């Protein structure tokens, strides 16, 4: 359609969009302190909508049919065990 | 130069609008059945080429999955992206 | 013909300090992806360090340094070549890519189950992978007779992700005060799970026979919906019996229960009265539900049945009003009964056989009291009834991972296309929360 | 050559779409790689367009020719009678 001249200068300023386009110095490993502070997040179940429209103590499994059930079977008693239950069972 | 794209994305993220667009697109694709169609296509393509190699499978799936997006979803989400860009770009 | 393992990560794993480093970093990357708010996640895990684009295809988080690099301009691949770091984690899904194999590493249990790295020798020696035949829990339940109203429901429970996680987590087992599957309903249900997914003239009916034995001990009707209600109440009762302080918890929270039933299937309805003049919501009553019963008479579509359930009925000066029913709180699993069985005053029974179209994905936004965002559920289970109110037959249909549907007709389990499933006369529908905007 | 609101909008959509396809395909290929490594002799569940055969390719068994051993009384009971049997047997 119409050709772009640029981003509005005001928007460049407000949002600090000027970024020296050499390679970044960021590290994903630096996210860890913030991640430890932060409650469990879902990719596509919005936290604020969950508070409004669901119960505060709701169990939630995101994309529960994404993959088959992840379990192992006890060799003693043949019980199917969730990954987070295996260590405790082995006792 | 052509870091326009990356600066516009940064704006969209920081303003909260990228999330809106991304979720709106996902909700539409899911409801029209495209997510499950892409999963079928993928399985079918693994059988066809007798391979689970990601690079090989993606090269057959991605072009087809792009074309499977409905016209309604594609042109609705494009309009919604334009409208956000109209607020922040000067044209000539 | 044998499928092989990435040789590169195998080499790395010959050193135990290196193996542990890789597993620590994979766990760290996955943790961060589950504990970053959406903006941080876009700017810090989905932004290419070379082109600075967001979502230039998948973005990979390097195992060996803090770099993130895109797929679409091959920027991670350049990083692996330039710097020699050939492993990265896809920030959409936590999966580990080998950029020398040009494939994901998806078949090493340790990496998939990385949260148990510290216990892996014990886990490996003492448990095994599911057997091929039991891995999806597929097995039929014999009609033992007029018991299909029970077995159809049980197939939907056993294929419900929340119940299956509950049962396989050993929560009931660890706390049960009865510990016997011929007395405790919950112990009988665990036994069925054990039989269908693990290892414990006919096969895999033991847990079901136990449940019948429990049922009898309460005491023995016709309606799959009533048995759904029965069985979820028993699961709740058993939780309350296993608490140390049932009285006290009720006093403190009262009318909040933390059991699997009440944290998964319970929502609430808001019944309101509203001034037409100014829209002042004068007066609301909140009431819990475990399922929604919908009228289907003269309707063709599930969304019409919900519209009818939600319809408005019957400043100066607020009381001289309109009444409306809406959803106050949604459940993680929404269960819908389409009311099909009439019991007339003369003792006769009639079956409504109307087809009602129901969607593979259901958007509940228009039914929540209040702009409501998209709240979209995925259909995962159907119970269908065929025949007369009393002389009829129930069949279940369940969707598992990958999207295959299965039909459970007493002992016969068969595959069925989605197209055929969507033509069924639904009696109960099981919907699980999939996306909330 | 020429950069417009529409071309940038399309670039943004293409970022969102290829990302989402690349995610779905990666999930499919890893899962299948796992199943095939775990079970080298893996078979598909049987599908019968005519609706007669079960997931192992077998016909419905006649449930009235089967029996179950009742552990309460020590008898064999025809399987389709077990629930009636139990009413009478557990009361004992
Ligand atoms: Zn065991
Ligand atoms: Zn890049
Ligand atoms: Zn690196
Ligand atoms: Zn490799
Ligand atoms: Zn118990
Ligand atoms: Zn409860
Ligand atoms: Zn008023
Ligand atoms: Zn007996």
């Amino acid at each position: 359609d119409a050709e772009i001249k640029g981003i509005k200068p005001k928007v460049i300023e407000e949002y600090s969009l000027s970024q020296g386009s050499g390679p970044s110095n960021d590290s994903w490993k630096s996210l860890m302190s913030s991640a430890k502070d932060t409650p469990l997040q879902y990719d596509h179940m919005n936290r604020e909508s969950l508070k409004k429209y669901f119960n505060p103590n709701a169990q939630l499994i995101e994309d529960p049919l994404d993959k088959p059930i992840q379990y192992r079977v006890c060799e003693k008693c043949g019980k199917p065990l969730a990954l987070t239950a295996i260590v405790d069972h082995l006792e | 130069t052509a870091q326009l794209k990356s600066q516009i994305q940064q704006y969209l993220v920081e303003s909260g609008n990228y999330e809106l667009i991304s979720n709106e697109l996902k909700a539409r694709l899911l409801q029209e059945g495209w997510v499950d169609k892409v999963k079928d296509l993928t399985k079918s393509e693994m059988n066809i080429n007798e391979s689970t190699n990601f690079t090989q499978i993606l090269s057959t799936v991605e072009p087809k999955a792009l074309e499977m997006v409905s016209d309604s979803t594609r042109e609705t989400v494009l309009k919604q992206i334009r409208e956000f860009l109209e607020e922040i770009v000067d044209t000539q | 013909a044998a499928m092989s393992i990435c040789p590169h990560i195998q080499q790395v794993f010959q050193n135990e300090k290196s193996k542990d480093g890789v597993l620590k970093t994979c766990n760290a990357a996955r943790y961060i992806l589950n504990h970053s708010v959406p903006k941080e996640k876009f700017l810090n895990t989905m932004k290419c360090g070379t082109c600075h684009e967001i979502n230039s295809g998948a973005t990979f988080m390097c195992l060996q340094c803090g770099f993130c690099g895109c797929w679409n301009h091959s920027h991670f691949l350049s990083h692996s070549k330039q710097i020699g770091h050939i492993f990265g984690i896809n920030s959409n899904n936590g999966l580990l890519f080998c950029f020398k194999c040009e494939d994901y590493i998806g078949n090493i249990d340790l990496i998939n189950d990385a949260i148990l790295a510290k216990y892996w020798d014990d886990v490996c020696t003492k448990t095994m992978v599911p057997s091929m035949e039991r891995r999806d829990g597929l097995s039929g339940l014999i009609n033992m007779g007029n018991t299909c109203f029970m077995s159809s429901i049980l197939q939907c429970l056993i294929h419900n992700p929340y119940f299956i996680r509950h049962s396989m987590s050993q929560i009931h087992s660890n706390n049960c005060k009865v510990r016997s599957p011929d007395k405790c309903f919950s112990c009988a249900l665990d036994k069925i799970v054990h039989e269908l997914y693990g290892a414990l003239s006919t096969n895999r009916q033991t847990g079901f026979i136990y449940l019948l034995t429990c049922a009898w001990k309460i005491n023995q009707q016709q309606d799959a919906h009533e048995f759904w209600q029965f069985i979820i109440n028993q699961i709740h009762q058993s939780y309350v019996l296993d608490l140390p302080n049932a009285k006290e918890v009720s006093r403190a929270n009262n009318k909040q229960c933390e059991c699997i039933v009440h944290t998964v299937f319970e929502g609430s309805l808001e019944s309101s009265i509203v001034c037409p003049g100014c829209q002042n919501n004068s007066k609301t009553t909140i009431d819990p539900f475990l399922d929604l019963s919908l009228d289907i008479k003269d309707k063709k579509k599930l969304y019409e049945c919900l519209d009818s359930f939600h319809k408005k009925e019957q400043c100066g000066e607020c009381n001289s009003a309109i009444k409306q029913l809406g959803i106050h709180k949604l459940p993680s699993v929404l269960v819908l009964q389409l009311k099909r069985f009439e019991h007339l005053l003369n003792g006769s029974n009639r079956k409504l056989d109307d087809f009602i179209e129901f969607p593979t994905y259901l958007n509940m936004k228009n039914y929540c009291s209040t702009k409501v965002p998209d709240i979209i559920y995925e259909l995962i289970g159907i119970v269908s009834h065929k025949g007369t109110v009393n002389e009829g037959h129930y069949i279940a249909f369940c969707k598992i991972s990958g999207g295959q549907w299965f039909k459970f007709n007493d002992s016969m389990v068969s595959s069925i296309s989605q197209e055929e499933v969507l033509k069924e006369q639904a009696y109960l529908l099981f919907y699980t929360i999939r996306q909330v905007n | 050559e020429t950069i417009t609101i529409d071309s940038i909008s399309n670039g943004i959509l293409n970022n969102l779409l290829t990302t989402l396809i690349q995610d779905i395909v990666a999930r499919e290929t890893t899962q299948q790689q796992l199943l095939k490594t775990r079970y080298p002799d893996l078979r598909s569940y049987y599908f019968d367009p005519n609706g007669s055969l079960d997931i192992n390719g077998l016909q419905k068994q006649q449930e009235s020719s089967q029996y179950i051993h009742c552990e309460n009384c020590g008898r064999d009971v025809s399987a389709n009678r077990l629930a009636a049997h139990l009413q009478r047997c557990l009361s004992r």
